[PDB]
């Protein structure tokens, strides 16, 4: 009965990322005066399930130069854990209930950069490299900032524990108590997930296609499934932590949906800001992250220490 | 003997701790530092500390990465080394793996003492505490004690940490 | 015990589909099919040349920086103690040594990437 | 309540677990029936290797692993 | 007086960040010792009973000490329900 | 159309919308139909202990009101 | 070598962590508190060459609470002449040591 | 002692043995050095878990903190023996003799 | 039969996928390639029909040939065509890489891209207009509905 709930978890993430992709490129189309997919299916709506296919039957490729184990290894351990990032989300229960839930998802998100490292650098090609290189860089900048802005804003919650913020925000959203946080935390969410304006890792236009130029069909599909998987999960955490919906426990299907149309939201605003602004340098990238983040977001984890106790206004939990 | 999961972790670990000592080129240490330190959190976890693992986790997962892009620009060694590609790491791998297995085989079945004491096994579970209280996390109390009881460790602490930055660019200097 | 059944449901879910991926469709390699890509021309060296790193003494301060995190997580914690006049002090004086290690990297040029 | 009720529950287990001493080691050389191995004569609390020794490992992985491993 | 002004004309002109960063520092170092709720902050965390409250044995001189838990002796939370 | 742009993510609420509720039913289903147990500490694990215990059928959510007080 | 300023100044910078049997916060207890609390109060004040000797009987009961050496082979020694008992077969282990017992609250 | 201590301390013998036995790569023996630190962290929570000590919970994390400077310094030392030789090579480290 | 009848449906199946997912490489020689723009602009907008241009071979399905193949780019146009998994496709667009076009005498010109990779549709004119690419990859996909791989293996 719990393995009915894990597929009930798995098979509708991978639907919703199938379906975002038709989404995006109808989003994407109707910004640029087109339309997007419009004849595979009605409105499109085949589309996805034609990439689908055509991917799982086309011939993968197997480098000469590359290291067979990392390079299998790698889009299997993205895939997982783009899936396995979904399990504490609370919505309005969560499948796994974890005292800390967001050092959970601090640290499976952390682990989820060697999927492009060790796939990058087991390609044994150049433009490989210099993509992995780019994670590399990109992942030294951001860390830290999340972090911290994470525990900002969790000082007012009282735990780690991703349920409580339903009870946290009850009366308001905690954007209203932390909005310099929350456009931080939003800028670090597309540092963090490898979208425009920070998609250095791929770089289509400097570098082909980056740390996956050398991977077909399959793994090439499980990479991007991962991509897009982790942009739906990232904005469902974010809509989790800044804009929290009332929750009924005898209603508990009016929460979902508000939390799913929250959800929807953040991922337009996402292909929204990828059809709007050019591409960062990844050097300018971790200038931004260290020069204008760091000091601020330090700043305001002193006075998001401060606060609560200046106010008496310190969360319930231990 | 029951479900062996810490066993199984605990071997785990071992395993992946002679893989990178076998020292095969530094990506391959850094994967096997990596799932040694999943599987040492996994082990902590199962004892309780949570918040602890997790860290030590997050810690590891960090520091390996920087070593990942070290190791990319400075130990690079056009053909590098799996742990099959040479008779001295597959000899070291296998030479560990042996001398782990031996111990585990004299410490299993009989009662041996190798160096300090000896085991018959029974399982990690016997040595639990029966405790039932409380309602908040004794580890976690803990360490948030160190923000009042440790004012000491607190000072040192920083001090090291902003020496250790003074220290880097000292010695990256050059000139 | 059901967080172990959720990491090997998905990551047989992943092995599975490399595997249909690599046993269904029709394989026809030949040695031009799989050499590297560098754009149409034979690269010149080798990818496992050593690479330069310009960001390194950044990437060294993410280390001290990254445990400066792991020392600042259990706030929330010890915002619950009775002496909250010494916990505050001592946690602003943590953020204050820190603030204080990123100056000072700033105004030696350290943040600087090599040319 | 709490309290009183863990208090009789461990001393009823304690006690079965002795009576089963009694019986099993009936005929071992010099085997001392509910000897100690604190010199003490204070109360000590039990190592759960004390209390579910002598039981399945269903009762064992629950008492061990059963909070930790309920989500 | 006057070059303290210029400075930070010249700074908010060209650092707005680094300003902003300062100012919100300092207001967390020195507000907290100018508020009257830190201490009520801290009777709030000493009136949490995270654990049992032990019985005191009566030996016949205890006044203040109460007997029942609705006695009127002993400490009062009457100032927290109305905060 | 911009409205044509709907019918996709329809789709994707409709599959965003599944797991929530798939999960609150499936805790309703296996938890006695009142919703599953929160055990963050262990005085909580010793309250769910406890149920199981009195229970008589080894169920925790089994509740015992005042039908057992003779 | 070792100068004692902690004591001079009653500064108390370490000696809060160096025993477990020392103020922890919520009056947390440790699992062998009693053991280290009688070993100590016995050690105190007479050297540690008397101490050595004199406090033997505290310092075992302490490390058989820390390592509980002597529990594991006593346990280890019934559960094989239990197995043997079996082996051959004349135990029969009784009901409630096998999962058919009634449950107390 | 369980089985689970000295599994933790062979791997801490382990990891002595790897940094105790050069092969031709510093970076190796850095790795070797973080590892005995991750089995000093593992043993030491094990032991702290076990026996209760509730404010010794915060030693390991500590303990953490120093490994960083260990490894933070032992990087930059990489950083300057590669600058001159241009390899991370443990045989260029032979200008001084017994 | 029901293994005819299965192999049918299983072959129209997988045409449709390949059909309807066309994702040529992003790879222009000449003038043909600005035509090839155009039918990636608003007005044909090729995305509609499931067709999206993607930088690596490893990524692509089809290659066309929009210009002048010469002889110094030649290799570099097989090679990229090599890197290609299965199954792909070329389409030439354009008299130069047709046949030469305007420089099919010349010293420094393939005489038709065709002497290099296999070909599965020509696209006339110099250049041809964007609605005549795209007649051509709806041609291409006509072509791609017809073949019967299952079929073919079933009758072995
Ligand atoms: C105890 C000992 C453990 C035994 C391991 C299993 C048996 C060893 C042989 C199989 C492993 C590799 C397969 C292989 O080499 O076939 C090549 C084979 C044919 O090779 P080839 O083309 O003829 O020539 C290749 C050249 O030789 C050159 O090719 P190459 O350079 O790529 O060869 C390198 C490869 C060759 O293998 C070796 O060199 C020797 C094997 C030693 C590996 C042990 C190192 C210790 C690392 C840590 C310990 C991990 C746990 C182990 C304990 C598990 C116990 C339950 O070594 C590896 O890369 C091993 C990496 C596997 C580790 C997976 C860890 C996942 C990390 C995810 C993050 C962590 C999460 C938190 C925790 O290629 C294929 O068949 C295609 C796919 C093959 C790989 C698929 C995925 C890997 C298989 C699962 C591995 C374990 C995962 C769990
Ligand atoms: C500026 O141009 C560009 C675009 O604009 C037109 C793009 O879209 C774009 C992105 C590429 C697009 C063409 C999107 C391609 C869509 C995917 C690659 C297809 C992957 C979809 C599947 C593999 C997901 C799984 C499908 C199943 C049905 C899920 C169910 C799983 C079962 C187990 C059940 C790029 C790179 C681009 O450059
Ligand atoms: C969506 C995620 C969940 C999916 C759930 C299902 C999981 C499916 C498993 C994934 C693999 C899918 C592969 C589908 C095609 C099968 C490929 C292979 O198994 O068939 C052949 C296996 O046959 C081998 O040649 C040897 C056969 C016999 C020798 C060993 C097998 C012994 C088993 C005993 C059989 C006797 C009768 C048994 C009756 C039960 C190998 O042929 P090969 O050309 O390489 O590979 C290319 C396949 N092509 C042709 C379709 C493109
Ligand atoms: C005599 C020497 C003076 C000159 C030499 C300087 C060298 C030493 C460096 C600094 C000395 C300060 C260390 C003193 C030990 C602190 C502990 C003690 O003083 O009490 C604490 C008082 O600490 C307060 O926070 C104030 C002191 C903190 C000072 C701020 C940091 C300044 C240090 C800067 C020097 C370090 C190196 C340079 C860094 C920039 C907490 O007391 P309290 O919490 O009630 O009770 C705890 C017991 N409970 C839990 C059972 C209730
Ligand atoms: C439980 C699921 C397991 C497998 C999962 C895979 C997903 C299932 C497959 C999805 C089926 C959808 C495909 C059907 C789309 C056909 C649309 C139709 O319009 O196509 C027509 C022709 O359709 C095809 O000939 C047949 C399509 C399908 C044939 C058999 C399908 C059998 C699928 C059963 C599942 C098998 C999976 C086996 C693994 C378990 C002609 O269109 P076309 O000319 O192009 O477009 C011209 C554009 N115009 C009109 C504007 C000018
Ligand atoms: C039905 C057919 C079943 C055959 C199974 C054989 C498995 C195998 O290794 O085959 C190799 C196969 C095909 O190679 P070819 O010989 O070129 O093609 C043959 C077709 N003519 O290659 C593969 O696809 C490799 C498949 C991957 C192995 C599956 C298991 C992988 C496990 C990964 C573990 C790491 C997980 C990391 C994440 C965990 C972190 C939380
Ligand atoms: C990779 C590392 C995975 C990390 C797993 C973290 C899971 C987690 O945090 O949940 C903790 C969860 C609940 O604890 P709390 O809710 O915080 O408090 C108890 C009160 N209910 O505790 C547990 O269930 C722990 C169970 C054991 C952990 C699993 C360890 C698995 C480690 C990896 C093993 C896989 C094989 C190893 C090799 C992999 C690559 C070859
Ligand atoms: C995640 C979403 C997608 C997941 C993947 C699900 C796919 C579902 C649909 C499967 C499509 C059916 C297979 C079509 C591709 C098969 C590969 C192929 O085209 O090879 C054709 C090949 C032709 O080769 P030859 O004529 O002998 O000689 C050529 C060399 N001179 O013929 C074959 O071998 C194919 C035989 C039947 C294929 C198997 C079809 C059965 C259904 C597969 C479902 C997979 C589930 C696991
Ligand atoms: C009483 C005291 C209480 C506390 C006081 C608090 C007051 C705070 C006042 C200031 C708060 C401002 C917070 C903003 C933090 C970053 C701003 C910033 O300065 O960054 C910019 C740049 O930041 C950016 O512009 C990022 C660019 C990427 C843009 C990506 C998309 C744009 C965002 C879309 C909307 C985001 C919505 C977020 C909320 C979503 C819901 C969570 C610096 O870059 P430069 O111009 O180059 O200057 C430095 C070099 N001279
Ligand atoms: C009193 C409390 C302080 C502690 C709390 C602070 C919290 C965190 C903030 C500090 C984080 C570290 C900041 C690092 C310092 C930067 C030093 C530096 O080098 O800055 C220069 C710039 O020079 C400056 O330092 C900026 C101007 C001076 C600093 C900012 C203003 C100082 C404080 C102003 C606010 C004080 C209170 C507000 C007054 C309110 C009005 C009455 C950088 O310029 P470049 O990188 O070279 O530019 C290259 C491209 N052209
Ligand atoms: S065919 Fe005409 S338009 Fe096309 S590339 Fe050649 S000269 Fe230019």
């Amino acid at each position: 009965m719990f393995m009915i709930n894990i597929l009930s978890l798995i098979i509708p993430i991978l639907l919703a990322v199938a379906f975002l992709t038709l989404v995006e490129r109808k989003v994407l189309g109707y910004m640029q005066l087109r339309k997007g997919p419009n004849v595979v299916g009605p409105y499109g709506l085949l589309q996805p399930i034609a990439d689908a296919l055509k991917l799982f039957t086309k011939e993968p490729l197997r480098p000469a130069t590359s290291s067979i184990s990392m390079f299998i290894i790698a889009p299997i351990l993205a895939l997982s854990l783009a899936l396995t990032m979904w399990v504490p989300l609370p919505m309005p229960y969560p499948l796994i209930n974890m005292n800390l839930g967001v050092l959970f998802m601090l640290a499976m998100s952390s682990l989820a950069v060697y999927s492009i490292l060790w796939s990058g650098w087991a390609s044994n090609s150049k433009y490989a490299l210099i993509g992995a290189l780019r994670a590399v860089a990109q992942t030294i900048s951001y860390e830290v900032t999340l972090a911290i802005i994470l525990l900002s804003v969790l000082l007012m919650n009282g735990s780690y524990t991703l349920s409580t913020l339903i009870t946290t925000q009850e009366h308001i959203w905690m954007i209203f108590t932390s909005w310099p946080l929350a456009m931080m935390w939003f800028i670090s969410t597309l540092a963090e997930t490898n979208r425009a304006p920070f998609d250095l890792t791929e770089g289509e236009s400097e570098l082909v296609s980056g740390f996956n130029v050398e991977y077909a069909a399959g793994p090439f599909a499980m990479f991007f499934m991962a991509e897009y998987a982790n942009i739906i999960m990232m904005n469902a955490f974010t809509a989790i932590l800044f804009l929290g919906a009332s929750h009924d426990p005898h209603t508990p299907e009016l929460y979902t949906i508000n939390f799913v149309l929250k959800t929807l939201a953040l991922t337009i605003t996402f292909l929204w800001i990828r059809a709007s602004y050019p591409r960062f340098r990844y050097d300018q990238l971790m200038h931004l992250l260290w020069k204008s983040f760091l000091p601020l977001t330090l700043a305001l984890c002193m006075w998001h220490i401060s606060l609560p106790i200046m106010t008496a206004s310190i969360p319930p939990q231990s | 003997m029951t479900m062996y999961i810490a066993f199984i972790l605990s071997t785990i670990f071992v395993i992946g701790f002679v893989g990178f000592s076998s020292k095969p080129s530094p990506i391959y240490g850094g994967l096997g530092l990596i799932v040694s330190g999943g599987v040492g959190c996994g082990i902590v976890l199962n004892f309780g500390g949570s918040f602890l693992g997790l860290m030590v986790f997050l810690i590891y997962l960090g520091g390996m990465l920087v070593v990942f892009g070290y190791t990319t620009a400075m130990a690079t060694e056009m053909y590098p080394e799996v742990w099959v590609s040479n008779k001295t790491v597959f000899g070291a791998f296998v030479s560990g793996l042996m001398m782990e297995f031996c111990m585990v085989y004299y410490a299993l079945k009989e009662e041996e003492v190798e160096i300090i004491f000896k085991f018959n096994g029974l399982g990690d579970w016997v040595i639990y505490d029966t405790g039932d209280s409380g309602f908040f996390s004794e580890e976690a109390m803990g360490i948030a004690a160190l923000y009042s009881y440790g004012t000491w460790l607190v000072i040192v602490t920083g001090w090291s940490l902003l020496i250790g930055v003074v220290v880097i660019m000292e010695i990256t200097r050059g000139n | 015990m059901n967080i172990m059944l959720t990491l090997l449901t998905n990551v047989t879910l992943a092995s599975l589909l490399v595997l249909i991926a690599f046993w269904l469709p029709q394989l026809n390699a030949y040695s031009e099919k799989t050499s590297p890509y560098e754009c149409g021309f034979d690269p010149m060296g080798s990818a496992r040349l050593p690479f330069s790193m310009k960001f390194f003494l950044v990437a060294i301060t993410f280390l001290l920086f990254d445990l400066e995190i792991a020392l600042l997580l259990p706030l929330p914690w010890a915002s619950q103690t009775n002496n909250l006049k010494t916990m505050l002090t001592m946690a602003l004086f943590l953020l204050i040594l820190l603030a204080a290690s990123l100056a000072y990297e700033w105004t030696q040029k350290g943040l600087e990437w090599a040319e | 309540l709490f309290q009183a009720e863990k208090d009789r529950r461990v001393l009823q287990m304690l006690r079965e677990n002795l009576e089963e001493e009694a019986i099993i080691m009936k005929d071992v050389p010099d085997w001392k029936v509910g000897e100690s191995v604190f010199h003490t004569t204070r109360w000590v609390t039990p190592m759960m290797g004390e209390l579910y020794g002598l039981r399945t490992n269903e009762e064992i992985l629950s008492a061990t692993y059963g909070f930790i491993w309920y989500t | 007086a006057g070059r303290i002004a210029s400075f930070l004309k010249n700074a908010w002109a060209k650092e707005p960040v680094l300003v902003a960063s300062f100012a919100i520092g300092g207001l967390a170092i020195i507000l907290p010792s100018l508020s009257p709720y830190t201490n009520y902050a801290i009777r709030i965390n000493r009136a949490t009973p995270y654990n049992y409250p032990v019985p005191l044995r009566d030996d016949g001189n205890m006044p203040d000490v109460p007997s029942h838990p609705q006695d009127p002796q002993g400490p009062s939370l009457e100032w927290l329900k109305n905060l | 159309m911009w409205f044509e742009i709907l019918p996709g993510i329809a789709v994707m609420a409709a599959c965003l919308f599944i797991p929530g509720m798939a999960t609150a039913h499936i805790h309703k289903f296996t938890n006695g139909g009142k919703e599953k147990r929160v055990a963050h500490f262990s005085y909580q694990w010793n309250l769910m202990e406890r149920d199981r215990r009195i229970s008589g059928v080894n169920r925790y959510h089994v509740t015992k009101g005042l039908e057992n007080i003779d | 070598p070792f100068f004692d300023v902690q004591k001079r100044l009653g500064l108390d910078l370490d000696r809060w962590m160096t025993i477990q049997s020392a103020e922890q916060p919520h009056k947390i207890p440790g699992r062998c508190h009693a053991f280290e609390k009688e070993w100590i109060e016995c050690a105190h004040g007479i050297g540690g060459i008397r101490a050595e000797k004199e406090c033997k009987i505290e310092f075992d009961d302490f490390v058989e609470c820390l390592l509980r050496q002597k529990t594991m082979k006593r346990l280890s020694a019934i559960k094989r002449q239990r197995d043997k008992l079996i082996k051959e077969g004349k135990y029969t282990p009784p009901p409630h040591h096998l999962g058919k017992e009634d449950p107390r609250p | 002692m369980p089985l689970v201590y000295m599994n933790i301390i062979m791997a801490f013998a382990i990891a002595l043995a790897g940094l105790l036995m050069y092969r031709s790569h510093l970076m190796s023996s850095l790795l070797c050095l973080e590892g005995m630190m991750l089995s000093l962290f593992i043993m030491s929570t094990l032991i702290i878990l076990n026996t209760h000590f509730t404010l010794a919970n915060m030693m390991p994390i500590i303990l953490l903190v120093f490994a960083a400077c260990e490894a933070a310094l032992g990087l930059s030392l990489l950083v300057m023996v590669s600058n001159t030789y241009g390899t991370d090579y443990v045989q260029n480290l032979n200008l001084l003799q017994c | 039969s029901r293994g005819e009848y299965v192999v049918a449906k299983l072959d129209d199946l997988v045409n449709w996928a390949r059909r309807s997912s066309l994702w040529p490489m992003t790879f222009g020689l000449a003038c043909c390639a600005v035509e090839m723009m155009h039918m990636a602009a608003p007005r044909y907008d090729m995305d509609r029909f499931g067709v999206v241009f993607r930088a690596s071979p490893r990524q692509s399905d089809v290659m066309i040939v929009a210009g002048t193949l010469t002889n110094k780019m030649a290799p570099a146009l097989r090679k990229v065509y090599d890197q290609m998994p299965e199954p792909r496709y070329v389409v030439s667009m354009g008299s130069c890489a047709n046949g030469g076009g305007y420089y099919h005498y010349s010293y420094s010109v393939v005489r038709g891209c065709d002497r290099i990779v296999p070909v599965d549709i020509y696209v006339p004119g110099c250049p041809p207009t964007a609605e005549a690419l795209l007649y051509g990859i709806l041609q291409l996909q006509r072509k791609i509905k017809r073949e019967k791989r299952l079929r073919i293996w079933y009758r072995r």
